[PDB]
């Protein structure tokens, strides 16, 4: 994406100062800007998310991961249900600190 | 080395001081044969070789037969090759124009200075990247001071064209003096720009008689019509408007009035038996004119590697 | 984010069925409709001798 | 004006292609034609007392067949026109009778009180000869050329070099979209030039019309990779067309056409264009164009020898 | 909204090259942009919240839902009461089944 931005910058500059005048190349830039503004809205229309850099990066990373995991036949379901049980048992160990070390009443669930 | 010079050096037989030359036999082969396989190799020359070669024109006939008479003892360079090659396909009524073109009018005849101008055109086109040939010895004397009038020029060009027609006739008739209609049919179908001769072969199998002959004068007249085909089509464009197919009598009258070469009923009957795709007794200008369009037959190869460009243009324009 | 509070991975992002086709089937026809609107309005304005460029 | 602009563009386009019946139906009265309407139909993007059109105006409305004959007499060169006349004459004697002319003009009636009073008398009897035929040829061509000349607003009986170049590029109906830039540049290239008197452009137009023979006359320059030149153009125009050309006209034609070259004007540059345009006798405006362009591009790309 | 953006692109790009010139249409585009900014500010003035895509979509959806609920005589109050009481009862049941405490036998 960075390389493409740089390429467009270079194309516009070269065609603006060398071959064609700015009076010919101003509408091209305006309509490129408007097309970008329209694509950033179509993105939200079709993904239900606003076009922000970190959110787009995370969505693309998740799609790449969920394709590479299908290609490799990785038991993602077992992995998730196994990483949630370690979390449950550590939250239980954290709860058990009150009635066993400081002799205070146990905290309820939540 | 352009394509024409490449073809010339391929069909050449003599080299001298790093300059390829050619004998009338090789010129005739280049005219009538698309590709020739030279069993032997090129040979160099000396002044004695030059005189042994030029010793033929002194006892050669300046009539209708001149090249086969010379045989192999002749000399032709690249410039004369191109000049003769343009003569081959030059129609009538352009003879006098070509003659007046070959001389700035400071000389009403042609001295060898004008052929030197032609060679200078060739050399200027070449570089911007002494030796007497047989043709100069025919037009101009051995001394080199000889005027060439227009009547002799016209006679020479007519003789060359007729000599080529005789050569092609004897090459397609296997030696006999009456070629079969099938030979004329295949000679016509050779240069037609179609992909399926099957319909024409069916026509000549069904419609054309089993046995029928064609003389020599008729073949020459048809060749002259073929070389005036452009003027003939210009005259026939008025008739092509309204899309009116032309019958046989009007075809004969029109070719007679536009080309001066009256044709026989045999050749016209034959060409209508081969080319009438429809069922009517006569068919429109479409097939005959559009199909018989090249006229670049009889050697005259234009090999601008048009194979792939032709395939591309086919893929494009086919609609 | 790419992980939950625990180490689990987020579910796959729910994509739209034929999204790019469904958006280019809306952008282009309305683009041409706007072109037609502009042409007809310019012609109506120039015919009645209201605004002529040159 | 945009609407009138597109109207004139469509009229010019239908003039350029699909001529025979569509144009004749496109210009009429109220099924016949009128001479001033004929002149309008033959000029792109657009009473005499000395012209041919005045004589027809005195006469009755022109027929469709007459229109076809007028198109052919404007189109064909002189020698081919003489051949066409010799073909017109059915009988032996070199004079076309009214009956045979009627036959060869009715042969064009496919969609099923003429110029005869100019060829024949009011009794429709007087047969003409080849001399009067060629005289009418020359008169009509010189007259339409004079009308085109005077349509371009002349100064001192002369015409700016840019206007002559525009008329020339308009004669050969090729829209290269780049030769127009050369047309525009011709003015500054000929800053404060001459006026290109009517006789010069007349001679150049008769030469251009007689190019089908010019091509085969310089056939040795072809088949040898050669290119044209100023002096050679002078010579071939003097010999074939049998008319002189001032050096200024050859100079401006070179400046207009020899774009890729360096003053040589090879076959593909000038001669091929006119040779192809003289053979006009044989959104949809995108397919064929793009196809031809792509074909040429592919050919040029594949052009890398063996 | 997407179709409107597209037709505006078309109606503005047709003029600047075919009928009129850019020297005529540039200020029109600038004033269209500034009017868009003024409208995006008036949206905040009216709705008391910034104009962003997902929040505007959610606001429009809530308005549509609360109009359809009144058009159909839906009982949102009892629905919300039940949806809260269910969560409360589930929390009570989950707290009474705590593995760390002995509210119930081992079962
Ligand atoms: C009158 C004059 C006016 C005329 C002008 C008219 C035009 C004006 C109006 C313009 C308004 C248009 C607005 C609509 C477009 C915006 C849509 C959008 O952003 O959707 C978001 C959408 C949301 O994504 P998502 O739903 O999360 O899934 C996305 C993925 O990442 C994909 O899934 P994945 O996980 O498999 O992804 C893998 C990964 C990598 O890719 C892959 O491997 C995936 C693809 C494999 C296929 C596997 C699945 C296939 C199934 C298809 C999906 C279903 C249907 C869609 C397919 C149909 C396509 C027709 O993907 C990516 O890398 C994504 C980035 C794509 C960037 C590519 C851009 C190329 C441009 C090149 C520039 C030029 C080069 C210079 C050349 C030099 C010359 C010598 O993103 C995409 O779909 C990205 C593709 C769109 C391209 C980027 C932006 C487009 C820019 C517009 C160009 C218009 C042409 C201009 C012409 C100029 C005039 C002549
Ligand atoms: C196997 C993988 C191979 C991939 C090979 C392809 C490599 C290139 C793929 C395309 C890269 C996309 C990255 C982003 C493109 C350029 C960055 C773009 O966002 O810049 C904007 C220019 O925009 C673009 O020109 C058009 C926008 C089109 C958006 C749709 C793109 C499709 C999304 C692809 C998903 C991956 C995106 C990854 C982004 C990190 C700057 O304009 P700006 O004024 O500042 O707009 C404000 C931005 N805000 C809102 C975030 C503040
Ligand atoms: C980064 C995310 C993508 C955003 C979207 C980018 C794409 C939109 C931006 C592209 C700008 C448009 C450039 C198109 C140039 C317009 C030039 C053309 O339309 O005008 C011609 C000038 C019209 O001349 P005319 O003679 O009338 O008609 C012939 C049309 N031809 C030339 C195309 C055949
Ligand atoms: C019941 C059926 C209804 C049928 C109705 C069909 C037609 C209704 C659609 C009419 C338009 C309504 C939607 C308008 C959305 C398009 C406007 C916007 O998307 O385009 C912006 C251009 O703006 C417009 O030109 C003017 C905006 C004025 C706001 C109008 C208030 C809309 C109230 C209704 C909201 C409906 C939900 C909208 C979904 C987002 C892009 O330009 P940009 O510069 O990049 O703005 C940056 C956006 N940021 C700030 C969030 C990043
Ligand atoms: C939402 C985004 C909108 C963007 C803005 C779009 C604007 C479209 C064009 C707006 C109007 C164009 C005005 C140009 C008028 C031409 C000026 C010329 O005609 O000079 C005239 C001479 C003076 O105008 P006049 O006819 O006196 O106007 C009368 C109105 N008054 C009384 C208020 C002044
Ligand atoms: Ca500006």
């Amino acid at each position: 994406g960075l390389a493409y931005m740089a390429t467009q910058f270079g194309i516009l500059a070269r065609l603006t100062w060398w071959e064609y005048s700015w009076d010919i190349m101003e509408p091209v830039t305006y309509f490129i800007t408007y097309g970008s503004a329209m694509a950033m809205y179509a993105y939200f229309v079709m993904t239900r998310q606003e076009y922000v850099y970190p959110e787009a990066r995370d969505r693309q990373y998740l799609l790449f991961f969920h394709k590479g995991a299908k290609k490799s036949r990785f038991d993602l379901e077992k992995y998730n249900q196994l990483k949630d049980a370690i979390a449950q048992a550590e939250m239980d160990l954290k709860r058990l600190r009150d009635p066993l070390q400081v002799h205070l009443p146990l905290r309820q669930i939540g | 080395p352009s394509l024409r010079k490449q073809r010339f050096m391929q069909f050449s037989s003599l080299e001298h001081e790093g300059e390829y030359y050619m004998t009338p036999r090789d010129f005739l082969f280049s005219v009538m044969f698309e590709q020739m396989e030279r069993k032997t190799s090129v040979k160099k020359l000396t002044k004695k070789d030059i005189e042994d070669t030029l010793s033929g024109i002194q006892t050669a006939g300046c009539g209708s037969t001149f090249f086969r008479d010379l045989g192999d003892k002749g000399l032709i360079s690249y410039t004369e090759y191109l000049f003769l090659l343009t003569i081959l396909t030059k129609p009538h009524s352009g003879f006098h124009v070509a003659f007046k073109m070959l001389d700035t009018d400071g000389n009403e005849m042609i001295e060898k200075r004008e052929f030197f101008k032609l060679q200078k055109i060739i050399s200027k086109q070449d570089d911007l990247m002494e030796i007497n040939t047989t043709l100069q010895m025919r037009f101009f004397g051995k001394r080199g001071q000889r005027k060439l009038h227009y009547k002799e020029f016209r006679r020479f060009m007519e003789n060359l064209q007729t000599e080529i027609q005789e050569m092609e006739f004897l090459q397609f008739s296997k030696g006999l003096s009456f070629m079969r209609k099938e030979d004329f049919a295949e000679w016509l179908l050779f240069f037609t720009n179609t992909e399926n001769k099957d319909i024409y072969w069916k026509n000549v199998r069904e419609k054309l008689s089993a046995g029928e002959s064609i003389s020599l004068d008729e073949f020459k007249s048809f060749c002259h019509f073929t070389t005036h085909l452009e003027d003939f089509a210009i005259a026939m464009q008025m008739f092509s408007l309204a899309h009116r197919p032309v019958r046989l009598a009007e075809f004969k009258r029109a070719v007679k009035v536009a080309t001066g070469q009256e044709l026989s009923n045999n050749i016209l009957d034959t060409v209508f038996k081969i080319f009438d795709l429809d069922g009517d007794e006569c068919l429109s200008h479409e097939e005959f004119l559009g199909v018989l369009k090249n006229r670049m037959h009889r050697g005259l190869w234009v090999p601008q590697h048009q194979s792939i460009q032709e395939y591309w243009k086919c893929v494009k324009k086919e609609s | 984010v790419i992980v939950t509070r625990s180490g689990a991975i987020l579910p796959k992002p729910v994509k739209m069925s034929f999204g790019l086709l469904r958006v280019f089937s809306i952008v282009i026809p309305f683009l041409y409709v706007g072109t037609l609107i502009s042409k007809n309005f310019a012609a109506l304005l120039e015919e009645h001798d209201i605004f002529v460029p040159e | 004006g945009f609407r009138d602009r597109k109207v004139m563009e469509y009229e010019n386009r239908i003039r350029a292609y699909s001529t025979p019946d569509k144009i004749f139906r496109y210009f009429a009265t109220l099924v016949f034609m009128t001479p001033e309407d004929f002149v309008r139909s033959i000029t792109p993007n657009e009473a005499d007392e000395g012209s041919i059109f005045y004589t027809l105006g005195e006469c009755g409305l022109i027929s469709f067949s007459d229109y076809i004959f007028l198109t052919t007499v404007l189109s064909t060169p002189q020698r081919n026109f003489e051949i066409a006349f010799k073909m017109f004459d059915l009988n032996g004697d070199g004079e076309v009778d009214m009956e045979e002319f009627e036959q060869v003009q009715s042969i064009i009636r496919s969609q099923t009180s003429a110029l005869t009073t100019y060829f024949f008398g009011a009794d429709l009897k007087g047969k003409l000869t080849i001399k009067n035929f060629l005289e009418f040829q020359r008169k009509l061509q010189h007259d339409v050329l004079k009308l085109e000349f005077e349509r371009h607003d002349p100064v001192d009986g002369r015409i700016t070099e840019r206007q002559f170049g525009g008329m020339l590029l308009a004669y050969s109906g090729v829209q290269s979209k780049k030769l127009t830039a050369m047309q525009r540049q011709l003015k500054k290239h000929f800053k404060e030039g001459k006026g290109l008197t009517f006789q010069e452009v007349e001679n150049f137009f008769t030469f251009l019309k007689n190019i089908n023979d010019v091509d085969t006359a310089l056939s040795f320059y072809h088949m040898a990779g050669a290119s044209l030149d100023k002096v050679t153009m002078q010579q071939v125009a003097r010999t074939v067309a049998k008319v002189e050309l001032s050096d200024h006209v050859c100079d401006v034609v070179f400046a207009l056409f020899d774009c890729d070259g360096n003053g040589e004007l090879s076959n593909k540059e000038f001669v091929s264009i006119m040779k192809q345009r003289l053979m006009r006798g044989l959104f949809t405006r995108l397919m064929q164009a793009m196809w031809k362009c792509a074909q040429e591009t592919a050919w040029d790309f594949a052009l890398p020898k063996q």
